[PDB]
């Protein structure tokens, strides 16, 4: 099974620099290029770079000088160092390999046709002049449930954070029916807040404690929350 | 310069 | 010589077909191999046509691809829901000697029945009022197609000031959701008696409302 599992990324600032890597399995490393090929938010594919087996280093008008790709054909690993980044570098980044084996034709040794048939899992790089933050983690109760309301939706408001991901359990994995965590919004501050929800019985409250545990890698940060209705 | 993205350049594959 | 030129959007029926395009130039599409991308929603791309015409293993043939001059044509045939994805075509520009991307076409499946809006208001919790803010949440969910309008009202007055809305994201069972929230002072939510979240959804209006609580 061909495998490229990517590792790196995250946040810097503008004029900054990240480290990308990924480590391939399944296949002849040495017979292959290997590309980075990025992707911003909501956006389409761009090529950013290219190594070849013998060692030749190929970028896109945009990021050349700036991004320096390199291999270990013995470790059948390859990195990405990013420097000088800038806000339009923010993107999912994938490694992929090329498709087509390098390849002697008419006196010149070719790295590949710049396909692609395997990708990596994709890593997120942000650049921005926004700090890492932490979100603040509140409860979403009605303000009073009435009897005639047989469910009640219980949820918590991570607001706040950046930059993403966040992710968002309830009762550490154990209620999963019902559970609808929403895409973040993006504020004029620069800063996300999303919500996630769970409708549940009303006769299980008072009966049954419900806590959100959210999970902000980004800051290394977790919040476990207990919600409950103050009617 | 680097004028065909398709060509390998490591001079040991063409000269060793 | 350009940036491959896709349409946004193509629309097929289950069980037909559709044909989406790319268009460029003689020094990409006219004289070199175009390949052909699927991306479904948080996916990778996936290597769907290569060589111009040529399927890799496990592609079905009801994906074909074709060039033509100038242009490149994938189509499929015996059109599933699962199609729904972000197709991409690709080629090599020898005039600019770069690898080029178009910039995709999201397709859609039609027939999908229509689904009204599941909309949820949240008030501020007593933990931010005592930070002196107040957020107010309108959750979104369960609606076909993906358009809906939110708008917020206070007393009966508009409300246009603090209002951050999500585009809409399909979910796991293949509906929509979307997010709007109404961020104020704690003094504005407790100078009104209560706040209105619309939610709007083929020509029909839902909506919710939201009071400050007096507890006591
Ligand atoms: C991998 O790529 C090589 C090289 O082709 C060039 O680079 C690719 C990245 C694409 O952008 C190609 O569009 C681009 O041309 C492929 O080899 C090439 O195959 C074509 C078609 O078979 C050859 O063109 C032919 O040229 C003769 C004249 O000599 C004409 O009579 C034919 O009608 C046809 O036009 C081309 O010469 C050839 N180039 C080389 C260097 O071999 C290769 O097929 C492709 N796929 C692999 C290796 O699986």
């Amino acid at each position: 099974e061909v495998q490229l599992v990517e590792s790196g990324g995250g946040l810097a600032k503008p004029g900054g620099s990240l480290r990308l890597s990924c480590a391939a399995s399944g296949f002849t490393f040495s017979r292959y290029a290997i590309h980075w090929v990025r992707q911003a938010p909501g956006k389409g594919l761009e090529w950013v770079s290219v190594i070849s087996s013998g060692g030749s280093t190929y970028y896109a008008d945009s990021v050349e000088g700036r991004f320096t790709i390199s291999r270990d054909n013995s470790k059948n690993t390859l990195s990405l160092q990013m420097n000088s980044l800038r806000t339009e570098d923010t993107a999912v980044y994938y490694c992929a390999k090329d498709a087509t084996p390098y390849y002697y034709s008419g006196g010149y040794w070719y790295v590949g046709n710049y396909s692609f048939d395997y990708w990596g899992q994709g890593v997120l790089v942000t650049v921005s002049s926004a700090s890492t933050k932490g979100p603040s983690v509140f409860p979403l109760a009605p303000s009073s449930r009435s009897t005639s309301e047989s469910t009640a939706a219980l949820g918590c408001l991570v607001k706040d954070y950046f930059p993403e991901p966040v992710t968002v359990s309830w009762n550490s994995g154990s209620l999963t029916s019902g559970v609808h965590t929403f895409p973040a919004v993006l504020q004029s501050s620069g800063l996300y807040s999303l919500s996630s929800v769970v409708t549940v019985p009303s006769s299980s409250l008072g009966t049954q404690t419900y806590v959100c545990n959210v999970n902000h890698k980004p800051s290394n940060t977790k919040v476990d929350k207990r919600v409950e209705i103050k009617t | 310069l680097k004028s065909d993205k398709k060509i390998e350049y490591n001079e040991t594959w063409y000269s060793r | 010589q350009s940036v491959l030129t896709q349409p946004p959007s193509a629309s097929g029926a289950p069980g037909q077909s559709v044909t989406i395009s790319c268009s460029g130039s003689s020094s990409n599409i006219g004289s070199n191999y175009v390949y052909w991308y699927q991306q479904l929603s948080g996916k990778a791309p996936k290597l769907l046509i290569y060589n111009n015409n040529q399927r890799p293993s496990g592609v079905p043939d009801r994906f074909s691809g074709s060039k033509s001059g100038t242009s490149a044509s994938l189509a499929i045939s015996g059109l599933q829901s699962k199609d729904e994805a972000d197709y991409y075509c690709s080629a090599w520009d020898s005039s600019l000697n770069d690898p080029l991307f178009g910039g995709g076409t999201r397709l859609t499946v039609l027939g999908q029945p229509k689904a009204a809006p599941s909309v949820t208001l949240f008030p501020p919790s007593s933990e931010e009022l005592q930070a002196n803010k107040a957020t107010l949440v309108c959750l979104i969910s369960d609606f076909y197609p993906g358009a809906v309008e939110v708008a917020w009202k206070a007393d009966g007055s508009a409300v246009n000031a603090g209002v951050e809305t999500t585009k809409p994201s399909k979910q796991s069972n293949n509906k929509y959701a979307a997010s709007s929230y109404l961020s104020l002072t704690s003094d504005q939510w407790k100078s009104h008696k209560s706040y209105s979240c619309q939610v709007t959804h083929e020509g029909s209006t839902v909506e919710k409302t939201v009071a400050p609580a007096e507890c006591s």
